[PDB]
C-alpha cells in the first residue's frame, strides 16, 4: 500500500518541510504509507512550477502537496484542473471556483471586515502588496462603497527596497497630513517587519495609532518591537496553543532535535507549517476513507507526457478529489472541513490584541457568527496659563527674590490657589507666550493666546 | 462675488464633515470647532449664526465617537433655519 | 419649523416658473407678479428681498416673450444674493 | 501551444495573454529566450523577451482627470486586464485630495445581471455622483452604456470617461445625443494619411 | 404635430428638430396618438435624446 | 380656559423656551411640575423633589 504523492517546497522553506516530515511520522499507519517525492523549486517561476508539476505527473503521483505564488498560481490551478490531479496547499486561497485544488488556508476576508466593524472604523488606511492577490483589496473596497467608508489604498509592493528610505517617510507624512491614524497592514511578514521598523524609526508607533495585521501569523512574528511602543496592534491567529492537541504537539515539537528537523526547535510554529502538518493529516484520512469505502485508485500504467496533446486525465483523479474534499478532521488549525470547491469551511480565527504584558485573544471569528468576544477586561503638576492684568495678575515688588507661584500676586492668583486647593492638585502659574487672551487669526486660522 | 445661501449650505456641510474627519474618534468634541472653520471658509450672512445652524445643532446632539459618517449622512439634509439672527 | 433657504430657492424658482407658464407671450411682463406669488408661497426671510432675488433680477433682465423655458433654465442656478438684506 | 511552437522551432511568437496566463508567457519566453510580441495589456514589471505593442494608459487617464479637475468620482473596473490602473489611480488619489468609489463590475455574470446595474447605479445615486470613469473592455463598456441609457442617466449633468484606446471602436451613437459629456482615448487617428490609405484599402 | 407624413428613410434629425422645437415651449407632458410602429419609433427617439 | 397646550401659558420663561426649542430643533410641550416645588434634597430620605 505505497501511495506516491508529489510535493513542492520552495527553496528556503524548512519548518514547513520539517512539520511535513513530523506529519509523515505521526499520521503514518500500518495499513498504508505515503511515499513523498520532494521537489524544491523557485515558486515565483512559472516555468519551474510547470516542470516540477509535469515531473510529478510522469512519476504517477496520486496527489500533490505544494505552494504557489500570484504569478504561478494559475499554472497550478489550470494544470491540476486539466489533468485531474489533486493539489493541496497552505498558500493563499484562490478567489473563484477552482477544481482539484484543496486550500488549507482559511479565507481571512470576513474576519478582517468584521474586525473593522468591531473597532467602528469610519476611515482608515490600507497598505497592501501584490503577493497573495488583490482579492482582499477588492473586498474591502466594495465593502467600503457599501458602508460609506473612506479608504486610502496604497501599494507598498511596487516600491523598490534599494531606493526605499524616504519613500515610506513621505508615505507616513502624507498619512499624518490627513490626521488619519488607523492603519491596516496586509503584507507578507517580511514586508510587515520592514514597515514596522520604518514606523518605530519615524516614531509612528506612539499613542494614537492603531495597526491591524491581516494574516494568520500574528504571534508567529516578533511582536516585541512595537509592544512597548504604546500603539494598539490587533491581528488574527489560526493556532490556539491553549488546546491540548496543539500543546502536546508543541511538546513533541520542542523536544525535537534541530539537526534532523531544521528550525523545529521552538516554542511556537509558523501557521503555514501547521497548515502543512494538518494537510498531511487530511491526505492520510482521505486515502483511509478511500480504503474503507473499498475503492481501488491504483494506477494501471504510467501517466506519460503531461503536455501530450490532446491531454487525457485519469478517471481515478475525480475519486481522489472527492475523497479529499469529503474529509473532516481535527487539527492545529481547528476544525478542518472543505466545500465542493475545496475552500475551508467552519474554521475559527482567534481575534487577538497586543497588550503591554503581551498578546492575548480578545475573541474569535466564525463563518456564521462573525465576531464573538471572549472575556472582557500619579498626580501630574497642572500648568496654569494666565496673563498680566491689574489687579488680576501682577509682579510683586520683591519678585526678583522669589521663584515660581510666589512671583505673582492678584485676584486670579488667589482664585487659582483656591481652585487648586479644592480640586487637590499642584499648580504652576505661567504667563502666556504671545500675551493674548484668545483669538482666531484671519489668515492662518490658528488660535492664539491662552 | 455674489453670495448663494444654498451653495453656502452645501459647502458648509461638506467642510464641517471634511474637518471632523481629521478628529476621528474625538469627533464629538470638535463639532463646534469644525463648524467654526467651515463658517470661516464657506462664509456666513451672520457671523454668529454660521453657514448652517440647524446642521450644526443636529450634528452636535447626534454625533457620537466614530459614528461620524452615519451622523453626517443623516444631518446634511437638515434644514438650516434662518441665517439672519 | 425651519425654512432652509436652499429649499426656499428651489421652491422659489419652481413657483416662479410654474406661474410664468400660465402667461404665454406676456412672460416678460408678469415676472414680478409671479415672483410675488412665489415669495408668498415659499415664504421669505426678508419680505422685501423675497425668496430668491438674484433669480428674480436674472429673469427680469433675460426673459423675452415666448422665451420662457430657456430663460428660466438659464436663471434657476444663479446665486440669490443676501436673503436678509 | 507555446511548447508546440517551440518544438516546431519558431524564431518568434505573436500572441495574446490573459491576467491568468500572462505569467506563463513571460516566464517561458524569458527562460527559453523566445521573443513574444503582444497587443494585450502591458505587464507591470521588467520582463525580458516580451515586446508589448499596447501603450500605457495610466498617465493619459490621470492627466485627463487632473484636466477636468475632478475632486470626486466613481471608478468602474473589471478583473480582466488587472487592477493595475485601479492601483495607480488609487495611489494618485492618496497623493491628491481625490475621493474615489471603486466598484467591481467583472464578477457579475451576464446571464443574471439586470438589477445588478440598477442597484449599482442606485448606490451611485446614494452619493450623488455624476462623474464616472469606466475602465473595462469594449463589451462591458457597451453593456454598462446600455444600462445607463435605460435608467436615463445619460442626460445632461453626467460626465463619463471611457478608459481604453478604443473610444471610437465601441458604439457611441447611443449616448451621443443624450446630452451627457463623454471623454475617452484614441490610439488610432483616422485623419493621418497612412491610416486613411489603410482604411481605403480596408473598406474594399 | 403630424408625425405620419415623415418618411422612414430620411427620418433621424426630423425628430430631433421636433423635440427641440418642443423644448422651446418647455413642454414635458405629451400625448402620442399613433400606430404601434410609430409609437415605438417616437419612444426610441425620446430615449435617444433622453427626454 | 379657551386654549390648549403651550398657548395656555405666557411669560419670560415661555418665550425663552420657544427660542431654545427653535434653536435646538425639537417640539416641546410645556408642563407644570407635580409637587409645585423648584428643587430640594431631603436630608433623610435623600430624595430630590421639584423640577
Ligand atoms: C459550518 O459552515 C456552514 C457554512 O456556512 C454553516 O452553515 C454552519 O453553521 C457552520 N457550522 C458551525 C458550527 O459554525
Amino acid at each position: 500500500n505505497s501511495i506516491q504523492i508529489g510535493g513542492l517546497f520552495p527553496r528556503g522553506a524548512d519548518q514547513e518541510y520539517s512539520a511535513f516530515r513530523v506529519g509523515m511520522v505521526q499520521f503514518s499507519t500500518s495499513e498504508f504509507r505515503l511515499t513523498p517525492h520532494i521537489d524544491n523549486l523557485e515558486v515565483a517561476n512559472s516555468f519551474a512550477v510547470t516542470n516540477a508539476f509535469c515531473s510529478q505527473f510522469s512519476r504517477g503521483v496520486y496527489a500533490i502537496f505544494g505552494f504557489y505564488d500570484k504569478k504561478s498560481v494559475n499554472t497550478i490551478t489550470s494544470f491540476c484542473g486539466t489533468l485531474h490531479v489533486s493539489f493541496i496547499t497552505p498558500s493563499f486561497p484562490t478567489d473563484g471556483t477552482h477544481p482539484f485544488v484543496i486550500q488549507m488556508r482559511p479565507d481571512l476576508k470576513g474576519a478582517l471586515l468584521s474586525l473593522i466593524e468591531y473597532y467602528q472604523w469610519d476611515k482608515f488606511a490600507y497598505l497592501y502588496d501584490s503577493d497573495r492577490g488583490l482579492s482582499t483589496l477588492q473586498a474591502v473596497l466594495d465593502s467600503a462603497a457599501e458602508k460609506k467608508w473612506q479608504v486610502t489604498a496604497i501599494n507598498v509592493g511596487n516600491i523598490n527596497n534599494d531606493k526605499k528610505d524616504e519613500t515610506y517617510r513621505s508615505l507616513f507624512q502624507d498619512l499624518e497630513l490627513k490626521g488619519e491614524r488607523r492603519v491596516i497592514l496586509d503584507c507578507e511578514r517580511d514586508k510587515v517587519n520592514d514597515i514596522v521598523d520604518q514606523v518605530i524609526t519615524i516614531g509612528k508607533h506612539v499613542k494614537g495609532y492603531h495597526y491591524i495585521i491581516a494574516n494568520l501569523g500574528f504571534t508567529d512574528g516578533d511582536l516585541l518591537k512595537i509592544q512597548f511602543g504604546g500603539a494598539e496592534v490587533s491581528g488574527f491567529q489560526i493556532v490556539d496553543y491553549d488546546d491540548s492537541l496543539v500543546s502536546k504537539f508543541i511538546e513533541r515539537w520542542s523536544t525535537l532535535e534541530e539537526k534532523e528537523y531544521p528550525g523545529a526547535h521552538t516554542a511556537t510554529i509558523k501557521y503555514t507549517s501547521a497548515l502543512t502538518y494538518d494537510a498531511v493529516q487530511v491526505m492520510t484520512e482521505a486515502f483511509r476513507n478511500l480504503r474503507k469505502q473499498r475503492i481501488e485508485i491504483s494506477r494501471r500504467g504510467n501517466a506519460g507526457d503531461c503536455l501530450a496533446n490532446p491531454a487525457v486525465p485519469w478517471g481515478q483523479g475525480v475519486e481522489i478529489e472527492r475523497a479529499l474534499k469529503q474529509v473532516q478532521v481535527e487539527g492545529l488549525s481547528g476544525n478542518i472541513k472543505f466545500d465542493q470547491n475545496g475552500k475551508r469551511i467552519n474554521y475559527t480565527i482567534n481575534i487577538m490584541e497586543l497588550k503591554t504584558n503581551g498578546p492575548r485573544k480578545i475573541g474569535y471569528w466564525s463563518e456564521v457568527d462573525k465576531m464573538v468576544v471572549t472575556l472582557t477586561e500619579e498626580q501630574k503638576t497642572v500648568v496654569v496659563t494666565t496673563i498680566l492684568e491689574s489687579p488680576y495678575v501682577m509682579m510683586k515688588k520683591n519678585h526678583e527674590m522669589l521663584e515660581g507661584n510666589e512671583r505673582y500676586e492678584g485676584y486670579c492668583v488667589d482664585l487659582a490657589a483656591e481652585i487648586a486647593k479644592h480640586c487637590g492638585f499642584k499648580y504652576k502659574l505661567t504667563i502666556v507666550g504671545d500675551g493674548k487672551y484668545g483669538a482666531r487669526d484671519a489668515d492662518t486660522k490658528i488660535w492664539n493666546g491662552m | 462675488g455674489p453670495a448663494d445661501c444654498c451653495r453656502m449650505k452645501e459647502c458648509c456641510t461638506d467642510r464641517v464633515n471634511e474637518c471632523l474627519q481629521r478628529y476621528s474618534g474625538r469627533e464629538d468634541k470638535f463639532v463646534s470647532f469644525c463648524y467654526q472653520e467651515a463658517t470661516v471658509t464657506c462664509g456666513s450672512f451672520n457671523e454668529i449664526v454660521g453657514c448652517c445652524y440647524g446642521y450644526q445643532m443636529c450634528m452636535i446632539r447626534v454625533v457620537k465617537p466614530n459614528s461620524l459618517s452615519g451622523a453626517h449622512e443623516a444631518c446634511k439634509t437638515v434644514s438650516c433655519g434662518n441665517p439672519c439672527a
